[PDB]
RNA sequence: GAUUGACAUUCUUGAUUUUGUGGGUGGUGGUGCAU
């Protein structure tokens, strides 16, 4: 009888509500069907045919004529960048022993800046960066292409000829490999790509030649994939 | 005389649940005589789903003037009945996606309703209610500015400081005329309101998430000047972070 | 010419834009304290 109670209590108001529906939109159905274009009898005899605002809009435009920003996106303090900062290391070491244990086109980077010697290299290299990434709106290939050309600049720059000014090709290709490795950073697929070709082409080289295919940039690319 | 299948309309959506709707009342717009009509509808009886709907189609056709002409008179006073009448204070999510809806026009929606939500009748509980309603979805950028531009030179009201709070918690990229706004906010209150009334943890919280990171617009007279706001105002919850903040600002 | 209302295709709204690049988690909450 509990059940039933339950059961026959639910059904009646169900049945209550089907019918107040089913009432409604018929309402709805027959007050359309006699009202919607009925009303052109009474379309024509019955018509008819801000200082705190201004002030708002005022507010509004002069925000629109000139503004400023908010430095960056938060608060927060040293000691929870501390504690974020090795809970980042825990992460990384833990995953990493987990896994231990189970704009230029190839030579339009050499057209464009083939006209200084060292430092002005990493600069332009930085001045392409940023043409792309800061109006970024549909910059990816142009990016990955860039990121493609620099590993393989650096591959035809690493041993052309090195008895010139020393110091200045050590610190512009240290500097160009840390730029390379902080951009590449947030991009892995689209040099790791270019990496793989790389290896598929410099064995391309080997299977012709004994040894002096063996180019003596294919070192420092050992050492930098080892350093990515 | 109105052709008066309205009887109908109004009998039907006083307890409208689901489906169509009556396409008369969909062309309202276009018909020269909306409020006329509804004043001879007389829907002080409602449906909130009819709620919903006849608000996107008055989103549909709203200006200042529509919106004087429907809002500001019988709907901003009937989501006030309803949120006095709701006894547990259970503002529905009709009436709450009803709002959002609503906020899409931003021609003249602060006298839509911010205008006369700071009329009469505005607690503190129904202002962190319209505060949330208003930091959950989508807002204009420009009419926040001249909305905490409006509001902050608006008399003192602890509904209008979590407003404030709200809208600066909306962590904005502030124009000048709003630092200069929030330092003469400073100015406000002073020796101004600190013998007439005293602020506790609200306001306290309230420019403390101002001055989290709104400081990016601060020369040092205005360091100076926060500085001894804090020297006034100290509570136990401000030194190491607003030190902080003040040796993290710029210019 | 962005989006809004669509008289099934063709006109009554106007920067709320639109798209990416990024990114804040999202509070109509329960539980001592003065009510």
């Amino acid at each position: 009888k509990k059940t039933k109670a339950e059961v026959m209590k639910e059904v009646i108001a169900k049945s209550k509500f089907y019918k107040q529906e089913r009432q409604k939109a018929q309402g709805i159905m027959e007050d359309q069907i006699d009202n919607l274009d009925d009303n052109f009898e009474d379309v024509m005899s019955e018509l008819m045919m801000t200082d705190l605002d201004k002030e708002y809009d005022i507010k509004v435009k002069e925000l629109q004529l000139d503004k400023r920003a908010a430095p960056s996106d938060r608060t927060k303090t040293e000691e929870e960048k501390n504690a974020e900062a090795e809970e980042k290391k825990r992460e990384l070491e833990q995953q990493r022993l987990d896994r231990m244990n189970g704009r230029t086109h190839d030579a339009l980077l050499d057209q464009v800046k083939k006209l200084d010697l060292d430092d002005h290299p990493k600069i332009v290299k930085n001045i392409i960066k940023a043409y792309q990434p800061k109006l970024a709106e549909g910059n990816k290939e142009k990016l990955g292409k860039f990121t493609a050309v620099l590993l393989r600049h650096i591959i035809f720059l690493s041993n052309q000829n090195y008895l010139k000014n020393v110091q200045s090709f050590k610190r512009t290709q240290n500097a160009l490999i840390s730029i390379l490795k902080s951009l590449s950073e947030k991009y892995n697929r689209e040099l790791s790509e270019e990496c793989r070709d790389y290896i598929n082409e410099m064995q391309a080289r080997y299977k012709k030649n004994h040894f002096d295919a063996l180019s003596n940039g294919d070192l420092v690319f050992f050492s930098i994939i080892g350093i990515l | 005389k109105v052709i008066k299948a309205y009887t109908t309309v109004g009998s039907i959506l006083k307890t409208w649940t689901h489906g169509k709707l009556p396409k008369l009342f969909k062309v309202i717009p276009s018909l020269r005589n909306w409020q006329d009509v509804i004043y001879v509808t007389n829907p002080e009886e409602w449906s909130p789903h009819v709620v919903y709907e006849a608000t996107k189609l008055f989103v549909s056709n709203l200006t200042a003037k529509e919106s004087q002409k429907f809002i500001n008179l019988i709907l901003l006073e009937r989501f006030r009945d309803n949120i006095e009448t709701s006894e547990d204070h259970s503002l529905n999510y009709h009436i709450y996606r009803a709002v959002k809806k609503s906020l899409y026009k931003p021609s003249a929606f602060f006298k839509g309703f911010l205008f006369p939500l700071v009329e009469t009748g505005c607690n503190v509980r129904e202002a962190t209610i319209a505060g949330s309603v208003l930091a959950k979805v989508s807002v204009p950028a420009l009419h926040s500015s001249a909305a905490l531009s409006y509001l902050l030179r608006l008399p003192f009201s602890p509904p209008t400081t979590v407003f404030i709070k709200i809208l600066l918690d909306k962590k904005y990229a502030l124009p000048y005329q709003t630092v200069d706004d929030c330092v003469y906010y400073f100015m406000r209150f002073r020796i101004g309101e600190d013998a007439t009334r005293v602020l506790p943890v609200i306001w306290h919280k309230a420019f403390l998430t101002f001055a989290q990171r709104y400081k990016n617009d601060i020369t040092q007279d205005q360091r100076d000047f926060l500085l001894e706001t804090v020297r006034q105002r100290g509570h136990k919850d401000i030194g190491p972070e607003i030190r902080r903040e003040l040796l993290a600002g710029a210019s």
